[PDB]
RNA sequence: UAGUUGGGCACUCUAGCGAGACUGCCGGUGACAAACCGGAGGAAGGUGGGGAUGACGUCAAAUCAUCAUGCCCCUUAUGACCUGGGCUACACACGUGCUACAAUGGGAAGUACAACGAGUCGCUAGACCGCGAGGUCAUGCAAAUCUCUUAAAGCUUCUCUCAGUUCGGAUUGCAGGCUGCAACUCGCCUGCAUGAAGCCGGAAUCGCUAGUAAUCGCGGAUCAGCACGCCGCGGUGAAUACGUUC
RNA sequence: CGAAGAACCUUACCAGGUCUUGACAUCCUUUGACCACUCUAGAGAUAGAGCUUUCCCGGGACAAAGUGACAGGUGGUG
């Protein structure tokens, strides 16, 4: 949010995060939220999120915070002509 | 060419609005409410040669005046018709409702009834020129200046459409001193749908 | 047009000098409807013409008008397989349109910093036949000589 | 697919930007009054039979 | 105390005008001539009727302007003066219709038009 | 000159200033400001105590050097974590969401009419 | 008292005024003539059409005519009077 | 302090009813015609200006997707529900627009003149904070009473002085603001920084005859939020029309 | 240009997860209330419970099943 309020996140997913606290990267997660924020706490899981027609999954770090998720799902498959 | 709807081009010249009414907050609730009670006489009243329907409101009341040359058929035997179709309106409209009844004179005049018989002869396969015909008669003897038909669709099973009307008389659509009426009425016939477009030139206003 | 000619509005005067010429090179010289810009621009011209110059900037715009008025204009005519051109004596509003024209365009093509020292220069240069405008105005009339066979047309 | 888009209208909708106009005569939905709750179209058949208050034909 | 007054209009703007018998000076809106309309172009055509009657040193002018720009304003006042010069002598008029300054220039805004991005002008036609 | 770049001479300082990469007239006006001389001398003109003023408050500031390096820092980070916005970059396409059908020339370069 | 009427047609419109003027006239109290405020048109224009075809196109107008009316000396019979009194739906009123 | 307050509507303005313009008159030309030409007067003269107004039918023009509808087709799915994605792609080609390529101009300051129209959980005054976008408080207004709304071009000064520039503003990085559950795909706005192409455009081609073109801004419909478009509004305000060879 | 507003909705398309007198209707077979709400989950649709059954005046629109008649198609042919 470019407002100065709540970073955004959805509940099931912080829920589920949250749950997950020995970080163990076994513990992969899945989620349809292209539109989520990413924290401290995500560093070093390996989520997948749906881009549309796959739950491709991505391994996240310390350059990943302020960014979404969905920058890391593209959905447009081009190749060239 | 097309041609612009002769009510449309001649309301507040010639014509009032029908929906003769005023609100500002509760304008689109008022207005669909009349759409629904015009659906819902239509499709009671098909049998009955209702024409013309008025609607005033008056503060949680809701006058309405209906034109019709079969008032008999429709007030009933003293009554008692009226007072089911009063009560369905009630029921829709969720507030009260006053009714006014007129007899239409020189129905073969007003263009709705004469578009309505016409379709319900083609749907009963009578001819089409026979039926244009006839009609021009009648309205000519019960006094018209002027009338003009056009029938357009699949005529007689044809394989392509056509449009085939008859005039007698004067039609000047483009005056607009006219107290020119016009009326649509379509036919669903086993073959497809025919329009049925009438349009009567009375007498004018000065 | 096909229904004849078409008779044209009046020319206001100018306020101070009181001049019709003053007036319409204003509107040439316009861009955008702005009178104001344009007068001023024409003004402070002038006022360069009085201080260069003891003649009045009138009658040095009335010379150089003298010197680039044509008298002879080209009108094109297609013959079948050749187009080409035909001399034409000019009517004395044409004359004046051109001038005003020829004089405009290439005083703003000129080189300089500011309209106004541009259409001042290049009046001048035209008073004393040494312009672009005179350069067009010969072109044409030479042009008009070179043609000059068509008279009959 | 439609009707079902006229049930989903007058449903509640789960957010406040998930409600969008419909004709409510022809569900169109675009080119709409909210003065009417009329498809452009409609409203031109209504205002020439004069079914619709205060409208008419302009020209100035 | 003496007054001649008159209403003047001109594309969209309002000249309501009274001359007072005075030196030449121009009011307008409690301000000066010069300091409303910064134009000198337009304040000839102000003062052209005193031009056409030789009138220019006899009244003041005292005037309420609304609505148009300061040349629509000018040639509103410019007939609004044209109007009071007849309650002053209407012998003056025989001037004033030659001038054309009785005739209240209808030249007013056109319409903008639909299909038309504007009045008469046109969006490029591509033949193909 | 100032932080490796000659600036022009007959220029005034606010719009010479501007010549760096990374000075706008709005921070040269602060930065003269904040030093409290005037900006519309020409800087063939100056003490160089003011210019020595300028050069302090100009290095206090992040200018050439340190901005082309964060920039460019950003840029090869948001690439090489593979993120949409970098990839846009590493493609030579548009970035803030544009339209890449009927524009998008500044990032193309040259058109190749194929 | 203050009084706004106002409607979609003046030949109606100052029909039911002029029933008010003289609804007041009968009561016996001093009113301003029903002053006529200025309308107002609600524009709206409609693809003339229904499919593609942009630049032939239809405008239809909304105009509301509104008419003023005070009442200066108010009797109990005109404050009644003017508050018994109905009109027709085409017309709208407000009081005060 | 302010048309303020009192008073008055006189002027304006509003908006109803009317008048007015009809070749109606003067002369000339004309089959004694219709008509044309000029003139007078008049606010306006010749359908004053503009609009709504689209004959028979043509293009088997477009619309089964606004709507209805015959026939055919699916009906454990071509129907229905949810989430996310896509309609926003990108080697390229085209059309319609906006910005420009500058000094008739850029930038800072001061100052002047409009009209149409919209507004209730909406327009919002004024005050404070913030460089700004905007935020807090809080008043008026269901409206010719309040607000959007001190319009911008313009005018007077100052400065820039010919330069890919203080032009141009793209693109990009950073910080923020709003909307709204949510602004990555994929929003609008602001600030800072960068500062690209572009120095008037080939073949060819488009609009326009007057308040027109050109330019300048203002509002509205859709709209939670968002248009260089659309619709309307008014400001400033030209040149040309010889004439039908083509 | 339909589009007088493609973030979700719209959206008609694509992937996945779901339903089948059905999301929307009329006719019928219930001894009648059920919507709404809280939580568990879930991407949500959806199910699991509970808060609840208070239908209203034989009738009156609503909730279930059950019954198939039927619905439904922005699916084609302008
Ligand atoms: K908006
Ligand atoms: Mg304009
Ligand atoms: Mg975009
Ligand atoms: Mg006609
Ligand atoms: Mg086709
Ligand atoms: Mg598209
Ligand atoms: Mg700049
Ligand atoms: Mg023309
Ligand atoms: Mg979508
Ligand atoms: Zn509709």
């Amino acid at each position: 949010r470019s407002l100065k309020k709540g970073p955004f996140v959805d509940d099931h997913l912080m829920k589920k995060v949250e749950a997950q606290q020995g970080a163990e990267k076994k513990k992969v997660i899945k989620t349809w939220s292209r539109r989520s924020t990413i924290f401290p706490s995500f560093v070093g899981f390996t989520i997948a999120v749906y881009d549309g027609r796959k739950h491709v999954p991505v391994y996240i770090q310390e350059d990943m915070v302020g960014h979404k998720l969905g920058e890391f799902a593209p959905t447009r498959t081009y190749r060239g002509h | 060419g097309q041609k612009v709807h002769p009510i449309g081009m001649r309301v507040g010249i010639i014509r009032d609005w029908d929906a003769k009414w005023y609100a500002e907050k509760e304008y689109a609730e008022f207005l669909h409410e009349d759409l629904r009670i015009r659906k819902f006489i239509a499709t009671k009243l098909a049998d009955a040669a209702v024409s013309t329907i008025e609607i005033e409101r008056a503060a949680n009341r809701v006058n309405i005046s209906i034109h019709t040359a079969k008032p008999g058929m429709v007030i009933g035997k003293g009554g008692s018709e009226v007072e089911n179709l009063r009560k369905e309106l009630n029921k829709l409209t969720g507030k009260r409702v006053h009714i006014n009844i007129v007899e239409i004179k020189k129905p073969d005049l007003d263009a709705k009834l004469v578009g309505e018989g016409i379709a319900r002869q083609l749907e009963n396969r009578v001819a089409f020129r026979r039926a244009q015909k006839q009609a021009i008669q009648r309205a000519m003897r019960a006094g018209a200046k002027g009338i003009k038909t056009q029938v357009s669709g699949r005529l007689n099973g044809a394989d392509i459409a056509r449009s085939e009307g008859y005039s007698e008389g004067t039609v000047p659509l483009h005056t607009l001193r006219a107290d020119i009426d016009y009326a649509w009425e379509e036919a669903d016939t086993t073959y497809g749908k025919l329009g049925v477009k009438v349009w009567i030139y009375r007498g004018e206003i000065l | 047009p096909r229904k004849g000619p078409v008779a044209k509005r009046d020319v206001l005067p100018d306020p101070i000098y009181n001049s019709k010429l003053v007036t319409r090179l204003i509107n040439r010289v316009m861009v955008d409807g702005k009178r104001g810009i344009a007068a001023n621009i024409i003004y402070n011209s002038f006022d360069i013409i009085k201080e260069s110059t003891g003649n009045d900037p009138l009658e040095v715009f009335e010379q150089a008008m003298k010197n680039v008025m044509p008298v002879l204009e080209v009108k094109a005519r297609r013959v079948g397989g050749s187009n080409y051109q035909v001399p034409v004596e000019v009517r004395p509003e044409r004359r004046t349109t051109l001038g005003l024209r020829w004089v405009v365009n290439y005083a703003r093509l000129r080189g300089e910093h500011t309209m106004e020292e541009r259409l001042a220069k290049e009046i001048m240069d035209a008073a004393n036949n040494t312009g672009a405008s005179v350069k067009k105005r010969e072109d044409t009339h030479k042009m008009a000589d070179a043609n000059r066979a068509f008279a009959h047309y | 697919a439609k009707k079902s888009m006229i049930a989903k209208n007058k449903r509640p909708a789960k957010h406040s930007t998930q409600a969008y106009t419909r004709c409510e005569r022809c569900g169109r939905p675009h080119s709409v009054y909210r003065k009417f709750h009329l498809c452009r179209i409609c409203f031109r058949e209504l205002a020439y039979k004069g079914q619709i208050p205060g409208v008419k034909k302009a020209s100035w | 105390q003496v007054q001649y007054s008159g209403t003047g209009r001109r594309k969209n703007a309002v000249a309501r005008v009274r001359l007072v018998p005075g030196t030449g000076k121009i009011t307008v809106n409690k301000k000066d001539v010069e300091e409303y309309i910064p134009h000198a172009d337009l304040r000839e055509v102000i003062n052209q009727p005193f031009g056409v009657t030789e009138t220019k040193g006899a009244y003041d002018v005292i005037v309420n302007v609304n609505g148009g720009g300061y040349a629509g304003q000018s040639g509103a006042i410019r007939h609004g003066i044209a109007r009071a010069l007849l309650q002053v002598d209407p012998d003056f008029r025989s001037a004033l219709k030659r001038a054309g300054l009785l005739t209240r220039d209808a030249r007013m805004v056109e319409r903008k038009k639909p299909g038309l991005k504007k009045a008469r002008k046109a969006s490029q036609f591509s033949k193909r | 000159r100032i932080a490796g770049v000659d600036i022009p001479r007959d220029k005034r300082v606010v719009v010479s200033l501007t010549y760096i990469y990374g000075i706008g007239n709005t921070t040269a006006k602060k930065v003269l400001a904040n030093v409290g001389v005037s900006e519309d001398v020409r800087v063939r003109d100056l003490t160089n105590e003011q210019t020595d003023a300028i050069r302090a408050e100009i290095d206090k500031l992040k200018v050439e050097g340190d901005l082309r390096r964060e920039v460019n820092l950003n840029i090869k980070r948001l690439m090489e974590i593979g993120s949409y916005r970098g990839i846009r970059h590493r493609r030579g396409l548009p970035t803030r969401g544009q339209n890449t059908k009927n524009n998008a020339r500044t990032r193309k370069g040259p058109t190749k009419t194929v | 008292i203050r009084i706004r009427l106002k409607a979609y047609e003046h030949r109606i419109l100052d029909q039911s005024a002029d029933k008010i003027v003289e609804t007041a006239k009968r009561t016996g109290a001093d009113v301003s003539g029903p002053i006529p405020l200025p309308t107002e048109r609600s524009l709206y224009t409609v693809i003339r059409a229904t499919h593609k075809y942009k630049d032939s196109r239809e405008q239809f107008e909304m105009r509301t005519h509104k008419r003023l009316i005070d009442i200066v000396n108010p009797t109990p019979k005109t404050v009644d009077a003017l508050m018994k009194l109905d009109l027709p739906s085409g017309v709208n009123i407000e009081i005060k």
